[PDB]
C-alpha cells in the first residue's frame, strides 16, 4: 500500500506552517511543503487521495485571525492550492468525509460558537451549508461510520460537553445520540470498526487521558484503556486498524508524543515521536508523494 | 467553574 500520516499546522507559541508525514512501515518522517498560511485549530482529511486543511486560525504575535479557508495538498506535486472558502471562519473546526464530500462542522469566530455545517464538493469546488447542530460547539470532535456523521463533545463558550448529535444526510437532520460519560473539549474523535471514539480532550479542569467509545449498535459509550499522556488538542487518525494521536497539551509540555491503539489488545504504545511538540494539528492518511 | 491553563489553537 505506502500510505503517510499527515500532520499539517498546530500550535507552539504561535501558529505554524509545518506540513510532515510520519510512515509506519519504517519509522521516518518527511517535512514536505509548508501551507501558504500559518493554522492551528484546523482540521485535516483525505478525498481522491488528496490532502484538505480546513478551517483553524492564524494566531500570530500581530494577529488573531480565524480561517475560513479550504487548502489542497497533492502528494504527487508536493504542492499546496486554494480551493473555495468557507462561508464563516471556523477556528477549532471538526470535518468529515461522507461520499466523496467534506462536511465543516461548528468552531469559532471571535467570541462566536457555530451550529452551522456546511459541505464541500471537490468536482464543482463549492459550499453550501445544511442543516445546523443542535448545539453550538467548538473543539467539536467529528467522524464518519456507516455514512453517517457524528459530532461529539466541544465548547459552547459557556460549558464543556458529554452531549453527541448524528447527521442523517438523506433526512438533512441531526438527533442526539446517548452522551458521553465524560464532557470533553478539543478531544480526538475517530471511528474503528463499529465504533466512534473520543481519546483525551479537556473537561474543563485537567487534560484527560480517558477513552471512551460508541457503539453504533447498541447506542453505549464504555471507556477502553487510558493514553498513556494526558492530552487536549490532540491530532488523531486510523491506520492499518489501529488508533494514532499525535501531540495536544498535558497541562506542562506542548507533547511531541504519538501513541497507538490495539483495539486487539486494549492496549496503547509510544511509536515515534513528531519533530517538534505542537498542539491543535490537522491530520489524515493517504499515498506518499511521488 | 471552570479554566483552560495555555493557549492550544
Amino acid at each position: 500500500v505506502g500510505r503517510l500520516i499527515y500532520t499539517a499546522g498546530g500550535y507552539f507559541r504561535q501558529s505554524l506552517s509545518y506540513l510532515e508525514a510520519y510512515n509506519p512501515s519504517n519509522g521516518s518522517w518527511l517535512r514536505l511543503a509548508d501551507l501558504q498560511v500559518p493554522r492551528s485549530g484546523l482540521a485535516g482529511c483525505v478525498v481522491g487521495g488528496l490532502l484538505y486543511a480546513v478551517g483553524g486560525r492564524n494566531n500570530s504575535p500581530d494577529g488573531n485571525t480565524d480561517s475560513s479557508a479550504l487548502d489542497c495538498y497533492n502528494p504527487m506535486t508536493n504542492q499546496w492550492s486554494p480551493c473555495a472558502s468557507m462561508s464563516v471562519p471556523r477556528n477549532r473546526i471538526g470535518v468529515g468525509v461522507i461520499d466523496g464530500h467534506i462536511y465543516a462542522v461548528g468552531g469559532s469566530h471571535g467570541c462566536i460558537h457555530h451550529s452551522s455545517v456546511e459541505r464541500y464538493e471537490p468536482e464543482r469546488d463549492e459550499w453550501h451549508l445544511v442543516a445546523p447542530m443542535l448545539t453550538r460547539r467548538i473543539g467539536v470532535g467529528v467522524a464518519v461510520l456507516n455514512r453517517l456523521l457524528y459530532a461529539v463533545g466541544g465548547f459552547d463558550g459557556t460549558n464543556r460537553l458529554n452531549s453527541a448529535e448524528c447527521y442523517y444526510p438523506e433526512r438533512n437532520e441531526w438527533r442526539m445520540i446517548t452522551p458521553m460519560n465524560t464532557i470533553r473539549s478539543g478531544a480526538g474523535v475517530c471511528v474503528l470498526h463499529n465504533c466512534i471514539y473520543a481519546a483525551g480532550g479537556y473537561d474543563g479542569q485537567d487534560q484527560l487521558n480517558s477513552v471512551e467509545r460508541y457503539d453504533v449498535e447498541t447506542e453505549t459509550w464504555t471507556f477502553v484503556a487510558p493514553m498513556r499522556h494526558h492530552r487536549s488538542a490532540l491530532g488523531i487518525t486510523v491506520h492499518q486498524g489501529k488508533i494514532y494521536v499525535l501531540g495536544g497539551y498535558d497541562g506542562h509540555t506542548f507533547l511531541d508524543s504519538v501513541e497507538c491503539y490495539d483495539p486487539d489488545s486494549d492496549t496503547w504504545s509510544e511509536v515515534t515521536r513528531m519533530t517538534s511538540g505542537r498542539s491543535g494539528v490537522g491530520v489524515a492518511v493517504t499515498m506518499e508523494p511521488c | 467553574i471552570n479554566v483552560r491553563k495555555r493557549n492550544v489553537e
